[PDB]
RNA sequence: ACCAUGAUAAGGAUUAUAAAUUGAAAGUGUUAAUAUCAUAAUCAAAAUUUAUUAUUUAUAUUAAAUAUGUAUGUGUAGAUAAAAUAAGA
């Protein structure tokens, strides 16, 4: 439900979303 | 700048509910141009408190 | 050491320090519609830059041979 | 509220459309056709110039400088066989001199065919141009380069006919032709670039010819193409000790090229950071090309000890590309003097790792975040890697309890609230009340409510105890 | 709720109905545990020379009730629908009153009844260490004990998900395990009672001790196996989910029939009006009050008088 | 913040040792020998009157 | 920036993270224990403005 | 909204055989009286803002009077650094 304060506050797993999905620049304005 | 790039990217793997801010004290050469900012004599009519 | 360098005798080189704060959010204001004004609020609050220079570094010779800062200077 | 992920990066646009990557490939094919068209027009012009001066000047003997001008132009365009009867009669008529022989051997390395190979075939890789020039008669041009070197040293002994037992080996012309020989042998195959530091260099030492700075740089470039870095850095270490005034850029260009072939990317970083530090000799655009290509070869290199469990790790080396391009602005290296093959990969690293202050105030808006999610939802099959499928050193016996008064300082409010009935026989040890041991904000109010509930339960239980046995 | 198959994920109205009920979240917030704050104490509801009824109202966030019958002579206590968010007061109450917990009665096996049943047998079973507690239930509720884990996923009870129910264990009515000859705390539960649907006034009872008999009544419609408790000597009827104050149980849940619930309301018309009906939810009432001012019982007999062969009565908004 | 300060310092120790070492290999090549920049030579011969 | 009724329900709800002190003390900041509310009122002024030599 | 909440008062016990320490102080059980509106079909009291001869309690203003006779509260408050007219029938 949450993370307790006496636990080690490490990063659980890294997230690579911008390198798996290479998105082109899309704007509604010209 | 390779260490400044590595120092700035520590924000992406910090601990839970833990933030950080960066202080940078570096040396930088400053030019005092004595032609743009010249050392001139004081004028004949000096300034007063009314200015 | 970055900064411009003057070779003309009417330009003196002052080695000086610059201290500044850069702060970016990563917990709550990392990205949402509030990130635009919060990051600007962090930059305006951290607008201070401290220009520090020793008077001992100002006591060097100028391009004309005279000292830049003497005792009366 | 459900918490947001703080180790999840901000959704931002780092990529190109399928039309743009097709249009980059379509435009790059047009200029490869343009350099192919530019070479064959000038190659046909020098061949028409050859047949004109052979047909209409059949019996009229040409002046020797016109035949010398056509012989170097034939050798520059890769036509070495059409030039060897011209140099054989010019040597026989004794019209060639010390500078003319070095001009012909330098022309034999073909610096017009290498321009076509660079832009079209080698994909603008300066290391691959030496690898591809060795196929178009690499052994054949090397034998004529050795033959013209023997034609040169025979002519230099006639031209020098005191220092009489030390001529022409002590002159400036002997090393200039020997530097012209090593420059031509670099364009040949692997058998001849290996002979430059071993066979040609010992022959120059056995002949007693004093080398120059261009002698060592071609030997360092020859050892760079072989992949031997322990000997290539040793030559510059000899140059760092003895002749440090004459070191030019090409010794650094050999070492940036050499560690790129040996795939020692940590070494080629230190050479570039050294060149930024000393700022002399000046960084050519060949320095920025050889260093940035070493970054892209390091970035596209897969690792095999984590075996890419999450993503590619070496793609983070493209984050150095905005740092190097900022260093090129102060070194005086123009970024427009980069090749088209490299400039697409440089701007590939720029749109992936660079942002401005105006964009950083607007990149985290929820409209751009939710457009990233829907574009991943609509067409994620087009852009995805997964969808393709004290002091301790003097301490040893520690001094314990040194009468440091904790009562001069004031920390009096360290009261702790434990659960009611730990040793009580009626209250069980295990229970859902054990979850009350992890509670910090309402620690005082919960356990006093818990003690009031347990005291009234044991009171109501024991008053029910006394009522039932007194009635029976 | 149910398994997200292919047509439920490709349906737009599944994404639309989850927007109407829960707003922008789309996920239903569960039914959480009552904390140690906002919780009341155990009350003594009835004292009689034969037995003692002690209860606690609103012990869950389902607004369920927890009761216990205390026999004065045998010092034997019996829990009815053992579902309390804190079964630690109940262990301390039986420990301080010199009582012996022998069986646990269960009217039906919904999540408002057996959510903390493994917690009830563990905590009260640990205190008798310094004969185990039985479970009395009906085998028609076998379909609801298989979906006990599904009900805990929808109502957010993740801590009670990975818990095998004690009534699922091998009892005397089951074949035994053939263990290797080279452990019967979970392998065999000898104290287990399976109630039969053929409930009569003659032999379908539990001898509680000192001459009080607990006649269990099979009354489905809200659930497949719904066993009421009737004490005719004390005018006490544990209806469970069948009858509440001015309302009856739901039928809009699976294995709940409206015409079975109307037949269950007709089988209590022979009991007197001073029978204090003790429901599983809300306030207690009398059976004479529900015969006068309950519209669900009024509609049940009005359709019977005008000639409806299959009278279907039941709620769609109320208690689980 | 105490356990993060052990996590960031060990990160900046191994990174900071690497960047100084690749700088240390550049100083020891600059101390072995090199050619002086003519822009650096013109910087010393820039003032009109010297000491 | 809430009232006293909202602040207790955020404490009793467990949303915010606050540490409880004895109700007759001055907490843990040494500037508040020294001079009270007015001394901490001057310390924020010393941090925000008066530590900078303005130009 | 008529649920079975929760607050009040009262009685019990265990340990100090040390002159050391800044500091010899801390944990565990029973009866009376009071009280109990959350599974249901709405709406602006002081949700809430402002003003007029008028209703108060407070706010300060606010005085004479020796001819005789004369005028005692409960409370409200601040931090807290004295102590034996009542029967352990
Ligand atoms: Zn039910
Ligand atoms: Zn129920």
């Amino acid at each position: 439900y949450h993370w307790h304060y006496n636990l080690p506050q490490g990063m659980e797993r890294p997230h690579s979303v911008n390198r798996t999905f290479a998105a082109p620049f899309q704007s509604n304005h010209s | 700048t390779e260490f400044e790039k590595r120092m700035y990217d520590i924000r992406h793997w910090l601990h839970r509910q833990t933030s950080c801010e960066f202080h940078t004290i570096y040396r930088r050469n400053v030019i005092h141009d004595s032609a743009v900012f010249p050392t001139e004599h004081d004028p004949a009519t000096p300034t007063t408190h009314e200015h | 050491r970055i900064g411009p360098i003057g070779l003309e005798p009417h330009q003196f080189n002052v080695p000086a320090e610059l201290g500044f704060v850069e702060q970016y959010d990563n917990l709550q204001y990392k990205r949402y519609d509030w990130q635009g004004w919060y990051q600007r609020m962090l930059d305006v609050h951290n607008r201070n830059v401290s220009l520090r220079c020793r008077i001992c570094d100002l006591q060097r010779l100028d391009g004309n041979g005279v000292q830049f800062v003497d005792m009366q200077t | 509220r459900k918490p947001q992920n703080q180790w999840e990066g901000v959704y931002y646009y780092s990529g190109i459309t399928k039309r743009q990557r097709h249009l980059i490939l379509l435009h790059r094919k047009r200029e490869r056709e343009a350099h192919m068209r530019s070479f064959n027009i000038s190659r046909a012009s020098v061949l028409q110039r050859l047949e004109q001066l052979s047909g209409d000047r059949k019996q009229e003997s040409l002046p020797p400088h016109v035949r010398l001008d056509l012989a170097v132009r034939l050798a520059q365009h890769g036509l070495y066989q059409q030039a060897t009867p011209i140099v054989d009669e010019l040597h026989h008529q004794k019209a060639l001199h010390a500078g003319h022989y070095a001009l012909l051997i330098n022309a034999l390395a073909c610096p017009r065919l290498g321009q076509r190979i660079l832009h079209c075939d080698a994909q603008c890789d300066p290391a691959l141009t030496y690898k591809l020039l060795g196929d178009e008669n690499g052994e054949e041009r090397a034998q004529e380069a050795y033959r013209w070197f023997d034609l040169a040293l025979t002519s230099l002994a006639v031209d020098c006919g005191h220092f009489v037992p030390y001529l022409p080996q002590g002159t400036a012309a002997a090393s200039h032709i020997t530097n012209a020989l090593m420059r031509t042998l670099l364009t040949c195959g692997y058998t001849h670039v290996a002979a430059i530091p071993d066979s040609v260099y010992d022959r120059m030492g056995s002949m007693g010819i004093s080398p120059t700075i261009s002698t060592y740089e071609l030997v360092m470039l020859a050892l760079s193409l072989q992949g031997n870095m322990v000997e290539a850095e040793s030559i510059l270490s000899f140059l760092r000790s003895h002749h440090s005034e004459h070191i030019t850029v090409e010794s650094f260009n050999a070492l940036l090229l050499g560690h790129r072939e040996a795939r020692q990317f940590d070494c080629c970083d230190a050479i570039w950071q050294e060149l930024v530090d000393r700022r002399w000799p000046r960084a050519s655009p060949l320095t920025a090309e050889l260093y940035l290509r070493s970054i892209m070869d390091h970035a596209n290199t897969p690792t095999s000890e984590p075996l890419q469990s999450f993503a590619n790790i070496n793609v983070v080396e493209k984050k150095k590309v905005p740092l190097v391009l900022a260093q090129m602005d102060e070194l005086g290296v123009p970024r427009t003097h980069l090749s088209r093959v490299l400039m697409d990969e440089v701007e590939d690293s720029l749109r992936k790792f660079q942002t401005y202050r105006s964009r950083f105030y607007e990149w985290g808006r929820a409209v751009k975040q939710f457009d990233f999610i829907e574009f991943r939802r609509r067409n994620g099959w087009l852009y995805d890697l997964h969808l393709m499928k004290g002091d301790i050193y003097y301490d040893d016996t520690r001094g314990l309890h040194d009468r440091s008064p904790t009562w001069m300082n004031e920390v009096p409010e360290t009261r702790y609230d434990r659960l009611y009935g730990v040793n009580h026989p009626d209250i069980a040890k295990i229970g859902i009340r054990r979850h009350l041991n992890v509670e910090y904000v309402n620690r005082k109010e919960v356990v006093e409510r818990d003690a009031a509930l347990m005291k009234k339960t044991l009171s109501s239980g024991r008053r029910l105890r006394h009522r039932v046995e007194s009635s029976r | 709720s149910y398994t997200p198959n292919l047509t439920s994920l490709t349906n737009q109205v599944n994404r639309s109905e989850r927007l109407r009920k829960w707003g922008s979240a789309g996920v239903p917030p569960g039914v959480p545990r009552i904390p140690r704050l906002e919780a009341k104490g155990i009350a003594i509801l009835h004292e009689s020379p034969k037995v003692i009824l002690a209860g606690r109202s609103r012990c869950n966030n389902f607004d369920s009730n927890q009761y216990m019958l205390i026999n004065k002579a045998t010092k034997r206590c019996l829990l009815v629908d053992a579902s309390d968010d804190w079964p630690d007061d109940w262990a301390a109450f039986i420990g301080a009153s010199d009582l012996t917990l022998t069986h646990v009665f269960l009217t039906h096996c919904h999540i408002d009844n057996i959510i903390n049943l493994n917690a009830f047998l563990t905590i009260c079973g640990s205190r008798q260490k310094q004969d185990e507690i039985g479970v009395m239930w009906c085998p028609a509720e076998e379909c609801w004990v298989q979906n006990f884990k599904r009900s805990c996923e929808r109502y957010g009870r993740f801590e009670e998900m990975h818990q095998v129910l004690p009534m699922m264990c091998r009892s005397l009515y089951t074949p035994q395990h053939l263990v290797d000859p080279v452990r019967n705390a979970r392998h065999l539960r000898r104290n287990d009672v399976l109630l039969s649907a053929a409930t009569n006034r003659a032999t379908s009872f539990i001898d509680f001790g000192n001459g009080v008999l607990l006649y269990y009544i099979f009354s489905p419609g809200h659930s497949p196996g719904h066993m009421m408790l009737h004490i005719p000597t004390e005018r006490i009827l544990f209806s469970g989910d069948l009858l509440f104050f001015n309302k009856v149980g739901r039928v809009d849940l699976p294995w709940a029939t409206g015409v079975r619930l109307a037949e269950s309301l007709r089988l209590l018309e022979a009991l007197p009006d001073n029978t204090v009906v003790v429901p599983g939810h809300g306030r207690m009432t009398t059976l004479g009050r529900e015969r006068r001012e309950n519209k669900a019982l009024q509609q049940c007999y009005q359709r019977q008088e005008i000639g409806k062969q299959e009278v279907s009565v039941g709620f769609n908004e109320g208690y689980l | 913040v105490m356990k993060l300060a052990e996590d960031v310092c060990m990160f900046l120790k191994d990174v900071g040792r690497q960047i100084v070492e690749e700088k240390l290999v550049a100083v020891r090549r600059l101390l072995q020998g090199g050619a002086v920049d003519p822009e650096l030579l013109a910087a010393f011969n820039c003032a009109r009157a010297g000491p | 920036n809430v009232s006293y009724w909202t602040m207790n329900k955020m404490v009793r709800g467990g949303n915010l993270l606050v540490h409880r002190v004895h109700y007759t003390g001055w907490g843990t900041d040494s500037h508040l224990k020294k001079g009270g509310w007015e001394h901490r009122w001057n310390k924020v002024l010393q941090r925000n403005v008066l530590q900078y030599s303005r130009i």
